[PDB]
């Protein structure tokens, strides 16, 4: 049976019960976040596991905002150097333009 | 002056601080030695296991016969024709008319000066609260529903009302073996398919429901009556029993039988209020202490209450403080500090701490450290609330943070320079 400093009986025939919070020869010293999580290291309740869980579907907003975000930029910078002055036949389009190729395709 | 609301954990002492400013009064620590169920109850039935009598036969020779009365609870049946003799094993000439008065009646036993009574219960509230002023060590029953003043050591107590507090008891029975928490009916109960066939109304009681059948009939062989016997449910069901009150309970509760209560069941908040003869002569005595540290000792990942650890500081002011803390639990609370350095110091770590803002009278810092992710690896415990705390690790998952600014600038530069390329040209 698992005890965690809360209580546990057992009744064993004509004898008196004992109850136990897992006392030892050992002590703690100022462990637990301020913000109520379970004892010890370990992930159950699942309080240390819940950061993995949210740091990971984190990761996956930053693509998925950046690739379609980046889709508008392509138009934007074929857009801008032809307007501004054409941009016809200038080196100044390229420098715009490799971003915008690797964007579309 | 007056008033803190402490919580009921036994053994554990709370430290209340609440005087004027500047301290130099008495620091309280408060102890729940056990709280007290005293009961308000109504007695519902009495119960045990009962003697059925029945008379042996008496007969009375030819004709008719009728019968009668209450001893507590009766049954009567006179068989006729009784017997087939007529040579005095009727013990009678008849045997056509013959008459044999049968009857059977409800006694009760010698369990029943024992076990067992049926109560109601709903509970009252005492408290026995220890009282520790750090100069004696005292405590004291006090009921602590009510407004309810008494003063000791000549320090005024107020025992403010205790709510949100649990109740083991319901409808229960008490056994003289283990209380159990077993529903019932009362006064209908009868016969010896169930626990509790005698329903009776008073501890000596002279009425009895119970619907026991017992069957005669008439002698019509030469032995001497034809019995068939339905016997007491209530032996039988004696070792099935209920299910233990004495578990019954979410923390705490020891259920003692005799006088009926439960002690020590840590629920329930009891608000204080205090005046304490405050001036006395304050303020003429207030240390004041500089370089506070904390060191972390003892650090094991086993669950206990203790707390091992030291705090190093420095006094050079000679006195006793109002010691300490509202957020955090020393063992200790009167040390005369004249002169300081490393000081060792007994915490209720995994209790009601598990977070502490360490004081040293008027002077502070927070703490502690150890709390590691799960590979294991020590880090601090404290500041920001990030669920290992403060870590290399619980940096590295914040480090997302970046992700989210610059997909937002690449969003502004895009926005404002199409508005500047139509402008443009």
């Amino acid at each position: 049976i698992q005890v965690g400093a809360e209580g546990v009986e057992y009744v064993w025939g004509n004898n008196n019960p004992v109850r136990l919070w897992a006392q030892k020869s050992s002590s703690s010293s100022a462990h637990g976040n301020p913000i109520s999580i379970v004892s010890h290291y370990y992930d159950l309740y699942p309080y240390w596991t819940i950061t993995v869980l949210a740091s990971l579907g984190l990761l996956i907003v930053i693509s998925s905002g950046f690739s379609c975000f980046l889709c508008s930029v392509a138009r934007t910078k074929c857009l801008t150097p032809y307007q501004l002055a054409p941009g016809a036949q200038l080196p100044t389009f390229i420098a715009l333009l490799c971003c915008a190729k690797s964007a579309r395709a | 002056y007056e008033s803190t609301t402490m919580p009921n954990q036994v053994g554990i002492p709370f430290k209340a601080l609440i005087e004027r400013p500047g301290y130099a009064g008495l620091p309280l620590s408060l102890v729940v030695i056990k709280s007290e169920l005293v009961p308000s109850l109504v007695q519902d039935y009495i119960t045990c296991n009962y003697k059925t009598v029945v008379p042996s036969p008496y007969i009375k020779c030819c004709g008719g016969a009728e019968c009668s009365k209450n001893e507590a609870d009766y049954k009567c049946s006179v068989f006729t024709g009784v017997y087939p003799f007529m040579w005095g094993g009727a013990y009678c000439f008849c045997d056509t008319e013959n008459s044999q008065m049968s009857e059977v009646y409800v006694t009760r036993g010698e369990s029943c000066e024992a076990d067992a009574i049926a109560y109601q219960v709903t509970a009252s509230l005492k408290a026995q609260v220890m009282i520790s002023i750090g100069e004696l060590n005292q405590t004291v029953d006090v009921f602590v529903n009510g407004d309810s003043p008494a003063r000791i050591q000549q320090s005024k107590f107020i025992l403010g009302p205790i709510s949100s507090a649990w109740s083991p008891f319901d409808k229960v029975i008490v056994y003289r073996d283990e209380v159990y928490n077993e529903d019932y009916a009362p006064y209908g109960s009868g016969q010896a398919g169930r626990f509790g066939d005698i329903q009776s109304r008073t501890v000596n009681s002279t009425d009895v429901y119970a619907n026991t059948n017992l069957k005669l009939k008439r002698p019509a062989s030469g032995n001497v009556v034809p019995y068939t016997q339905t016997p007491s449910g209530f032996s039988y069901w004696k070792k099935e029993k209920g299910v233990p009150l004495n578990r019954n309970a979410p923390f705490g509760c020891i259920i003692k039988v005799n006088p009926v209560r439960a002690e020590n069941c840590v629920y329930g908040n009891i608000p204080i209020s205090m005046d304490i003869a405050d001036a006395f002569t304050r303020i003429d005595e207030s240390p004041s202490v500089s370089l506070k540290a904390c060191e972390v000792q003892s650090c094991t990942y086993s669950s206990d209450f203790g707390g091992v650890a030291s705090i190093s500081y420095t006094s050079n002011k000679v006195g006793k403080c109002a010691i300490s803390s509202n957020s955090a639990t020393m063992k200790d609370s009167v040390q005369d500090v004249q002169e300081s350095g490393a000081l060792s110091l007994f915490f209720a770590t995994s209790s009601v701490e598990p977070n502490f803002v360490v004081q040293v009278c008027n002077a502070r810092i927070t703490c502690g450290k150890c709390e590691p992710p799960k590979d294991i690896v020590p880090y601090a415990a404290k500041n920001d609330a990030e669920f290992p705390s403060i870590s290399t690790t619980a940096w590295q998952w914040l480090a997302t943070t970046s992700g989210p600014l610059t997909i937002l600038v690449v969003a502004i530069i895009v926005v404002v320079v199409v508005s500047i390329v139509v402008c443009a040209r």
